[PDB]
């Protein structure tokens, strides 16, 4: 059950502050080693994920270029990466097959453009 | 379990390993 990753979740910016998120980040929960894996053309991140009251978190160890996430995109990425760590809960509305990233009572990111 | 869920590792991977 717990070992199926390398599954490209194209991250989606929902909230207005994340509209600057880069070209395209690939999110993949590594359920095989149980770690967060977030990588793209220019970023390489591992993390360990923990749960608190349904909030999915992840302490990251990302290595990443500057310029490829421009400046505000990198900010977007810090924003996104801080979200998980603050406790992002996967869930939303009108979805049954796609993952959505929400924290502070609203979705600001998604895995795949399901909705 | 839910619209998306994944509030538990098991329920998370049960949803990922689909």
């Amino acid at each position: 059950s717990s070992s199926n990753s390398e599954k490209e979740w194209h991250i989606v910016p929902v909230s207005k502050d994340y509209f600057s998120i880069p070209n395209d980040l690939l999110w993949s929960f590594n359920t095989t080693n149980k770690s967060i894996n977030v990588y793209s053309k220019c970023i390489s991140g591992k993390a360990v994920y923990s749960f608190n009251a349904g909030k999915f978190m992840g302490n990251f160890n990302v290595k990443e270029v500057d310029g490829c996430f421009m400046d505000a995109q990198k900010i977007a990425i810090d924003k996104l990466f801080s979200m998980l760590k603050d406790g992002v809960v996967l869930k939303g509305n009108k979805i049954n097959d796609t993952i959505l990233i929400e924290k502070d009572g609203e979705v600001k990111l998604k895995l795949i453009r399901g909705i | 379990s839910e619209t998306t869920l994944l509030e538990d590792e098991k329920s998370l991977v049960s949803y990922l390993n689909y």
